């Protein structure tokens, strides 16, 4: 049966791992960000003696790396960072192309669209904005925002048409269309402010959690909230499988993978289990993400290490 | 924030008898707004400005827009 083995753990990092991702052109590479000013680009050997080296290291910023995507070509990468300003690098020595300027406050979340002409950005100044790949506003969101930080947006897959998530820490989640840049819904739900969201690959769905730890579904275009789920105390980060129906979340002392057909946790990830007292005995875990191959996933933690596991049958 | 929150002022006054000295010192009262002439912030005890908002009723529900 499909169930999981502690694969290894990657070292290279002098700050908490704030996200993780990968490019499925690549999968021998993989993207880290950190809270050491810098975003690492790792060489994976398979050898289980390590799991994986750094090659090089991206650097210059005077604070944070929130987050972090990749590009759909996998030459290029981009950045949002505490500092107000996000980048965007050329993955092949270094030499940043644009330096994108202009927020008053940090840049938290960033996306990075299918066709790379499109990118977005979620920022404590309470405003989503769009943004050119030339580094220029084409679009700035300021009418019917967020009342508080924006917490997480996302790039929808779809058929053709132009669909935006957004969600915020006044427990809400937006859905934006482009070319009228109208609210298409309004979506209630979860006590306490919203950490995450994301989209399955088919993208109908909204899978979105926060302070809650409580993992709602929301249809993208019926608009109809289908159910609510006990996720546990606190969930940070969600990710779908790209190759199942399973969906994975983030929990402080365990990693918690759900089977969706049916409702059920197939099993929790635990780590090291290391004496250690009291508060966070384990390192909370905050970000996640899969392997384009489905076997293996990744999770980022605040131990300044990168966990890998791997499916065993 | 002695240069800033207070004037002070020193004149001599004659009598038949020797000199007297007045001195004055008054102390500026804005912390909310205007000229603004003196700055905002108090200042022995330098106070935290705490405005108040805290409600919720939500409940799960879609609402088109």
């Amino acid at each position: 049966t499909e169930q999981m083995t502690l694969r290894g753990t990657l070292k290279g990092h002098n700050g908490w791992v704030t996200q993780i991702a990968t490019t499925p052109q690549f999968p021998d590479m993989i993207l880290s960000a950190s809270r050491d000013k810098t975003i690492i680009m790792w060489k994976l050997t398979r050898d289980e003696t390590n799991y994986g080296i750094p090659q090089r290291a991206l650097r210059g910023h005077s604070h944070f790396v929130s987050d972090v995507v990749i590009s759909s070509d996998g030459q290029f990468a981009l950045s949002g960072s505490w500092d107000g300003t996000l980048r965007l690098w050329d993955l092949t020595t270094g030499t940043t192309t644009r330096r994108f300027v202009g927020h008053t406050k940090d840049v938290l979340s960033v996306a990075f669209s299918s066709d790379n002409r499109q990118i977005v950005s979620g920022s404590r100044d309470k405003t989503i904005k769009l943004w050119n790949t030339l580094g220029v506003c084409k679009y700035t969101v300021q009418d019917e925002s967020h009342s508080e930080w924006v917490s997480c947006v996302r790039f929808s897959p779809n058929s053709s048409n132009p669909i935006i998530v957004s969600c915020g820490w006044d427990k809400l989640v937006k859905v934006w269309n482009l070319a009228n840049c109208k609210l298409k819904t309004n979506h209630i739900g979860h006590t306490g402010y919203l950490n995450t969201v994301t989209v399955s690959p088919d993208g109908s769905l909204c899978a979105s959690g926060g302070k809650d730890g409580q993992a709602m579904l929301w249809d993208l275009n019926e608009g109809k909230h289908l159910y609510t789920l006990d996720g546990g105390d606190i969930i940070n980060a969600l990710c779908f499988s790209p190759n199942r129906y399973w969906l994975c979340a983030a929990t402080g002392p365990s990693i918690k993978i759900w089977d969706l057909e049916g409702k059920i946790i197939v099993d929790e990830l635990k780590q090291e289990v290391i004496s250690t007292s009291s508060k966070a005995e384990p390192p909370q875990c905050t970000s996640l993400a899969w392997s384009a191959d489905g076997q293996t996933l990744f999770a980022g933690y605040t131990d300044n290490l990168v966990r890998v596991w791997q499916v065993t049958i | 924030p002695v240069n800033y929150y207070v004037d002070t002022a020193v004149r001599h006054v004659l009598l038949r008898q020797g000199v007297l000295g007045i001195k004055v010192k008054i102390m500026l009262p804005w912390d909310p707004s205007g000229k603004i002439g003196p700055k905002k912030p108090l200042p022995d005890h330098v106070s935290i400005v705490e405005p108040k908002d805290e409600i919720l009723p939500t409940t799960p529900i879609s609402e088109q827009k």
